[PDB]
């Protein structure tokens, strides 16, 4: 609830980013600064092929972190525009939810645990194919299905 | 003079044994950290 | 003069080509929240 910090540049949101377990997470691709001065210190290391930086969590802040899990039974999730249906190994959420500048929300579990970020989507019918940046035991993966458009 | 002008390849055979050791060593340096670099990228590009 | 100069840039290409192949050996382990990098790896290559 309270681990969302905005990101602007030039007066406008462009997107967020998040304070997961021990780390900083935000996505690569969204351009300008972040709101909060003490963050805005920190040293960013970048990598291409997962679209993600990172960068270590300052001590006073610990308090903030969310919990997280990698246990991914089938069900319904719920994040902030509504809820999300995970099923066939992907996310797929009905059409209308979702725009541009959307970036760097959470989808929690039943007990407030946060399993994925979610980053673009892809246009069909009448659901939407989202595109999501996981991790598991001791790594990342990224999931994109075919067509998707960047947020 | 009764002889003939030498060329670039006429050198002494304790010169062409120092020319020898060095560009072989030299040359090693590359090959085993070439090998390395493939190692490497073959798995970055299998586990994704 | 030349050959000293040839010489030289050809080692410096081998210690160029270490410094990068350690970098993306690594970078897996650490944007992984909760993760901790293997003792193996973590001492002796890929440090």
């Amino acid at each position: 609830n309270d681990c969302i910090f905005e990101v602007k540049h030039e007066g406008k949101v462009m997107g967020y980013a998040c304070l997961v377990g021990d780390k900083v997470m935000k996505p690569a691709h969204v351009k300008g600064t972040i709101d909060n001065a003490d963050l805005a210190k920190l040293a960013f290391k970048r990598s291409s092929k997962y679209d993600l930086e990172c960068a270590q969590i300052p001590v006073h802040m610990k308090s903030d972190a969310s919990k997280f899990t990698h246990e991914k039974p089938e069900g319904y999730y719920n994040w902030h525009h509504g809820a999300v249906q995970y099923s066939g190994g992907r996310f797929t959420i009905p059409t209308g939810a979702g725009k541009p500048g959307d970036s760097g929300r959470p989808i929690f579990d039943n007990k407030g645990r946060v399993v994925a970020i979610v980053l673009g989507g892809a246009n069909e019918g009448a659901r939407t194919a989202l595109s999501v940046v996981t991790w598991n035991k001791d790594i990342v993966t990224k999931i994109t299905p075919e067509g998707a458009e960047e947020w | 003079a009764s002889h003939t002008t030498l060329g670039v390849q006429d050198i002494s055979t304790t010169a062409m044994s120092w020319v020898q050791k060095i560009t072989g060593g030299v040359g090693l340096i590359v090959a085993v950290a070439a090998l390395i670099l493939i190692v490497v990228l073959c798995v970055s590009f299998s586990r994704h | 003069s030349v050959a000293s100069f040839v010489l030289l840039s050809m080692v410096g290409t081998a210690v160029g080509m270490c410094v990068c192949a350690r970098r993306r050996c690594i970078t897996p382990y650490e944007l992984t929240p909760g993760a901790t990098v293997p003792f193996l790896l973590s001492l002796l290559c890929c440090v």
